RNA sequence: UUGACCUCGGAUCAGGUAGGAAUACCCGCUGAACUUAAGCAUAUCAAUAAGCGGAGGAAAAGAAACCAACAGGGAUUGCCCUAGUAACGGCGAGUGAAGCGGCAACAGCUCAAAUUUGAAAUCUGGCUUCGGCCCGAGUUGUAAUUUGUAGAGGAAGCUUU
RNA sequence: AAGCUCCUUCGACGAGUCGAGUAGUUUGGGAAUGCUGCUCAAAAUGGGAGGUAAAUUUCUUCUAAAGCUAAAUACCGGCCA
RNA sequence: AGAAGACCCUGUUGAGCUUGACUCUAGUUUGACAUUGUGAAAA
C-alpha cells in the first residue's frame, strides 16, 4: 500500500546535535582519511580559503 | 458590571456604548398601511369555522372550553392565548 | 478476544476505511504551488498591498476572552467614526463587516485610531493621472517606498495584555474587607439564592402583611 | 525493519511460533471485546473494575470552555516574574517596589496555596483563589485582587 | 398596489370566498389532465415573489401528484431480509410531492429550466402545483441580467439535483446546529467524517 | 352580419432546443445481505455495495430566522485541534459530532412587497440596415428607484463621472 | 446620475408556510436532530433559536418560508508531462 | 483403484418442509379524520 511511513519524523535538536557533529568530525584530521578522502597535502583540516 | 468571575452581575467592567438597534430589529411592527390593507381583507374574507366555534363558546361565557379548543386547533397555548384576545376584541367591536 | 492487562481498544476501523485513506504526498508540491499563486497575485495587485486592513477583536468565550485577534471587517460604526463611507473603504483595501456590532467604547475607539493611522500613510493615486482630484493623493507626495503586506505591520502587536508590572510600596493597593475568598463564596451564594430571596419579599406572610396592613 | 524479527527467526520451524496442538487458529474467542460477561469476564473484572454499569446525569451540550480554569500553585509564584527582577526580591534586596503578576496574562485562572512563600509582598491578580493561598498570601504581606 | 391586497386574502384559506374559490378550481383542474400548459398564473403575486415576470421566456405548467406516502415496490410483501427491514406500506419518499410534479415537468419541457414551484390546490387523492418555467434560448432571457444566470450549463435540471427552493429544503441546507449533518451536503460530511488523513510525518 | 376578448387546437408554417456517450471526483433518490455481537431478532456492517436521475472542470455550499452567554465573535469551503470527547447503544458489541482556537482563501450582491402616472419611459420578431419603421408582448405590470448594512421625502453644505 | 453630515416624519419586508399532533425513516441529538406522508393550522415588536417536557415573567441574538456569486477543496476517468 | 463416509456424532454451520415455536408482514375487516356539498322533520 501507499499508506506506508515513507518519511520519518527525526527530532529537531537531534538534527541540530549530528549537524554539529559532523561539523566537528570535519575538523579531525584522522577522520578525513578514514573516511577515504586524499588529504596527505593540506596544510591544516579546517581548510579556509580567502573569499 | 461587578468585575469579578462569580456573582450575579459578573463580567470585565467595560464603558457601554447606547446606539440605536439595527433596523432589522423593526420586524413585527405594525405598518399604518398594512394595518389598513388588513382590515379590508378582513371584512371580504371573514372567520375560519374553528373561530367561529370560539366566539360562541365566548359568547356563552365558556372561557377555559374556548382556550382548550382555540389551542387544539392552533397548537400551542401562547398562540390560542394571543388568538383567544384577539376573538374578544372582535366580539367587542361588533357590539359596539 | 482481550487477553492481558490492556487498555480497551478504541480503533473505529470496521466500516471499510481502506476505501477512503487520503495521504497527503503533494504536501510539498501544494506548498509551491500556493506560492507561485501568491506571487501571481501579488504582481497582478502591485503597487497596492496583497491583503486587506482588518480590525482588532475580542475572542468570544471566558477561555479566550484574555487574547485579541483580528476580525473579519470594520463595523459600520467605527467606519463612520473614522470618517470613510462605507462603500468606498473596500476600494482602497479595507475589510467591511456590517454584521459586527459594538457594545463597548474602548473597542470602538482602538479601531477608529488604526483607521486613522492607516489612513495616514495610504497613497491613493488620482484615477486619471493628468487632473488630480482633491482626493487623490498629490505627485510629490507619492514616493515609492511602499508595504508588501498590511498584516505584516498592522498586525497584533500586544494580544495579551502584560503581567510584569511594578508599582512602588506606598501605591500598594488594598485588600478586601471580609477576605478575598469570602468574596467570591458571598457571589456564588448571592446568585444560587437570588430566586429564593425574591420570591419571600413578596413572600405569602409578606402578602399577607401587606393584606393585613 | 524486518529483518530484525521472529519472522525470519522461524523459517524451517512448522508451526511458526504458534504450536502444534491448539494452532494459530482465526477468532479463537471472539472478535473485539466479545464476552466481556461470559468468557472474558475472569479478564474484565480483574483488570477493568467499573467496566460496565452506568454511573451519574448527564450533560447533553458541555461545553470545555466553560470549564476553563487552569490552576497555578503559589510555590510556583515566582517563575513568573522575569528573572532579573526576581533576583533582587527574593536575595533579600528591600526596597519600596512591589510585583503584580496578573495570572490570566500567564494563562491561569485559579490560584492554589501548595507550597510556600518569601516573605516578600507581592500583588496578585487572579479569578479564583482558595483559602490557603490567601491565607499565605496575606501573611507574606501581600494583595490579592479579585477580577474577571 | 393590489398584490398586498391578495397576499393577505390567500392567508385566509378557510375563509368562504377562498374555500368556494379552491373547490371550483380543484374541480376544474381535475377534468383538465395531469400536466398541461397554464395560460397565465392562477396565484399572480406568489408567481412573482418566486421570479415571474410578464414576458417572453416565462411558462407557467401545472401538474398533478398523489397524496400519500410511499409503498415499497418490491414483490408480494416479500422483503427477504432481516425483520427490521420488512416495512411496506408506512414508508415515506424523502422528498416531497411539490418534487415530483417540479421534476415530471421538467421532463416534458426539457428545454426549459425550472425556476420554482408552488402549491395551488388540493384534495383527497391530488396535490395541484405550478411550475414556473424559463427558456433559456429566447432572446429576451439571454439579455436580462437578472435572469440570464440560468443560461449557464451548471444550471441544467436543476430541479432532478435538489437546487430549487423545495430540494434545499429536502436536503437540509440551514446553517444553525439542528442541520449539522446536512449544512454542507450529508453525503459529503460523512465522507469526511468518515476519511482517515495520514500525513507525511506522523 | 361584422369586429373584439378568453380558452383550446392544426400546420413538412419562421427560428430554436432536449435526448445519447461519459460518470474517477460531484448533487440527489433508492437500497441490501454477507460480517461483528463468539447463538440471535434491536444494533453493527451502512445512512455502504448493486439500481435510477442530473452537471462541471471542478461540483456542492455560501453572504445568518448563525454561534454564543463572552470584555462577545460575524458568508461558504478545506486542514490541525476540539475528540475517540459531550452524547447515542439488548447502556452489550459498538458508534460519535459541534462551539471556541491556529491556518489556506477571501467578495459581495439581485428580487417581491411603493403610482413613471405630466405621458410603457421596456422587450422578442420582420424589413431596412441609412436613420428608423411595422406587427406583436405587455397595464392581470415591462423599464428606472429600494432590499433591512437599510431606505424614502426634506434643505443646507461639500464632493463624484 | 452618484455619494457624504443632520434630525422630524415615515419605513411596504416572502402562508397550506411557521408551528402543533401522529406515523415512518434517519441522527451523537437523549419527552423526539433532520426529512417526508396525513390531520390541525398562525401572528405583527411578531416570529425562530437559546440541546429536559410544561405554565408564569424577563433577557440575548437573528429576520425563515425568493435568487445569484470566484478562491482555498475533491478526483490520474480524458489529454499532456 | 475410483469419492476430504452419503450411516453415526460434534459444530453455538446451513437449507427444504410443518405448526397452537419466538418476532413480524402482503392482503383483508372494522373505526376515526379529509375528500364533503344543499335542505326538511322531530326530539
Ligand atoms: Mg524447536
Ligand atoms: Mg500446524
Ligand atoms: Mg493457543
Ligand atoms: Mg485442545
Ligand atoms: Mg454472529
Ligand atoms: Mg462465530
Ligand atoms: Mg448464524
Ligand atoms: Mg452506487
Ligand atoms: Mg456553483
Ligand atoms: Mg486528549
Ligand atoms: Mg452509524
Ligand atoms: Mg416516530
Ligand atoms: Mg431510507
Ligand atoms: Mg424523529
Ligand atoms: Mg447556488
Ligand atoms: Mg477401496
Ligand atoms: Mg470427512
Ligand atoms: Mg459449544
Ligand atoms: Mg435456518
Ligand atoms: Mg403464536
Amino acid at each position: 500500500k501507499i499508506w506506508r511511513k515513507w518519511h520519518v519524523k527525526v527530532n529537531q535538536g537531534q538534527k541540530r546535535f549530528a549537524t554539529a557533529s559532523a561539523l566537528a568530525a570535519s575538523a579531525a584530521a584522522p577522520l578525513l582519511m578514514a573516511r577515504g578522502h586524499q588529504v596527505s597535502t593540506v596544510p591544516e583540516v579546517p581548510l579556509v580559503v580567502d573569499s | 458590571k461587578t468585575g469579578l468571575a462569580v456573582g450575579l452581575k459578573k463580567g470585565h467592567k467595560t464603558t457601554a456604548r447606547v446606539s440605536k438597534p439595527r433596523v432589522s430589529r423593526t420586524k413585527g411592527h405594525l405598518s399604518k398601511r398594512t394595518a389598513f390593507v388588513r382590515s379590508i381583507v378582513q371584512e371580504v374574507a371573514g372567520l375560519a369555522p374553528y373561530e367561529r366555534r370560539v366566539i360562541e363558546l365566548l359568547r356563552n361565557s365558556k372561557d377555559k372550553r374556548a382556550r382548550k379548543l382555540a389551542k387544539k386547533r392552533l397548537g400551542t397555548f401562547g398562540r390560542a392565548k394571543a388568538k383567544v384576545e384577539d376573538l374578544q376584541r372582535v366580539i367587542a367591536e361588533a357590539r359596539r | 478476544a482481550i487477553k492481558h492487562n490492556q487498555q480497551i481498544p478504541n480503533n473505529h476501523f470496521r466500516k471499510d476505511w481502506q476505501r477512503r485513506v487520503r495521504c497527503h504526498f503533494d504536501q510539498a508540491g501544494k506548498k509551491a504551488s500556493r506560492r507561485v499563486a501568491r506571487q501571481a497575485k501579488a504582481a497582478a495587485l502591485a503597487p497596492r498591498p496583497v491583503d486587506k486592513l482588518r480590525p482588532i477583536v475580542r475572542c468570544p468565550t471566558i477561555k479566550y476572552n484574555r487574547r485579541t485577534r483580528l476580525g473579519r471587517g470594520f463595523s459600520l460604526a467605527e467606519l463612520k467614526a473614522a470618517g470613510i463611507p462605507k462603500l468606498v473603504a473596500p476600494t482602497i483595501g479595507i475589510s467591511v463587516d456590517p454584521r459586527r456590532a459594538n457594545l463597548s467604547e474602548e473597542s470602538l475607539a482602538a479601531n477608529v485610531e488604526r483607521l486613522k493611522a492607516y489612513q495616514a500613510r495610504l497613497v491613493v493615486f488620482p484615477r486619471k493621472s493628468n487632473k488630480p482630484k482633491k482626493a487623490d493623493t498629490p505627485k510629490d507626495q507619492q514616493t515609492g517606498e511602499f508595504v508588501k503586506s498590511v498584516e505584516a505591520v498592522f498586525g497584533v502587536e500586544r494580544p495579551i495584555a502584560s503581567g510584569f508590572k511594578e508599582i512602588p510600596k506606598s501605591e500598594l493597593p488594598s485588600n478586601i474587607e471580609g477576605g478575598a475568598f469570602r468574596a467570591l463564596r458571598k457571589a456564588r451564594s448571592d446568585a444560587k439564592l437570588i430566586g429564593v430571596r425574591e420570591k419571600r419579599a413578596k413572600d405569602k406572610a409578606a402578602a399577607e402583611a401587606e393584606k393585613s396592613k | 525493519p524486518t529483518r530484525f524479527s521472529k519472522t525470519r527467526k522461524h523459517r524451517g520451524h512448522v508451526s511458526a511460533g504458534k504450536g502444534r496442538v491448539g494452532k494459530h487458529r482465526k477468532h479463537p474467542g471472539g472478535r473485539g471485546m466479545a464476552g466481556g460477561q461470559h468468557h472474558h469476564r475472569t479478564n474484565l473484572d480483574k483488570y477493568h473494575p467499573g467496566y460496565f454499569g452506568k454511573v451519574g446525569m448527564r450533560h447533553f451540550h458541555l461545553l470545555r470552555n466553560h470549564q476553563w480554569a487552569p490552576i497555578l500553585n503559589i510555590e510556583k509564584l515566582w517563575t513568573l516574574v522575569p528573572a532579573e527582577a526576581r533576583e533582587k526580591y527574593v536575595s533579600g534586596a528591600a526596597t519600596e517596589t512591589a510585583p503584580v503578576i496578573d495570572l490570566l496574562s500567564h494563562g491561569y485562572a485559579k490560584l492554589l496555596g501548595k507550597g510556600r512563600l518569601p516573605q516578600v509582598p507581592i500583588v496578585v491578580r487572579a479569578r479564583y483563589v482558595s483559602a490557603e493561598a490567601e491565607r499565605k498570601i496575606k501573611e507574606a504581606g501581600g494583595v490579592i485582587e479579585l477580577v474577571a | 398596489g393590489a398584490l398586498k391586497y391578495l397576499e393577505e386574502l390567500q392567508k385566509k384559506k378557510q375563509s368562504d370566498v377562498v374555500r368556494f374559490l379552491l373547490r371550483v378550481r380543484c374541480w376544474e383542474l381535475r377534468q383538465l389532465n395531469v400536466i398541461h400548459r397554464a395560460s397565465r398564473p392562477s396565484r399572480p403575486d406568489k408567481a412573482r415573489r418566486l421570479g415571474y415576470k410578464a414576458k417572453q421566456g416565462y411558462v407557467i405548467y401545472r401538474a398533478r401528484v398523489r397524496r400519500g406516502g410511499r409503498k415499497k415496490p418490491v414483490p408480494k410483501g416479500a422483503t427477504y431480509g432481516k425483520p427490521t427491514n420488512q416495512g411496506v406500506n408506512q414508508l415515506k419518499y424523502q422528498r416531497s410531492l411539490k418534487s415530483t410534479a417540479e421534476e415530471r415537468v421538467g421532463r416534458r419541457c426539457a428545454n426549459l429550466r425550472v425556476l420554482n414551484s408552488y402549491w395551488i390546490n388540493q384534495d383527497s387523492t391530488y396535490k395541484y402545483f405550478e411550475v414556473i418555467l424559463v427558456d433559456p434560448q429566447h432572446k429576451a432571457i439571454r439579455r436580462d441580467p437578472r435572469i440570464n444566470w440560468i443560461v449557464n450549463p451548471v444550471h441544467k435540471h436543476r430541479e432532478s439535483r435538489g437546487l430549487t427552493s423545495t430540494g434545499k429544503r429536502s436536503r437540509g441546507l440551514n446553517k444553525g446546529h439542528r442541520y449539522n449533518k446536512t449544512r454542507a451536503g450529508r453525503r459529503k460530511t460523512w465522507k469526511r467524517h468518515n476519511t482517515l488523513s495520514l500525513w507525511r510525518y506522523r
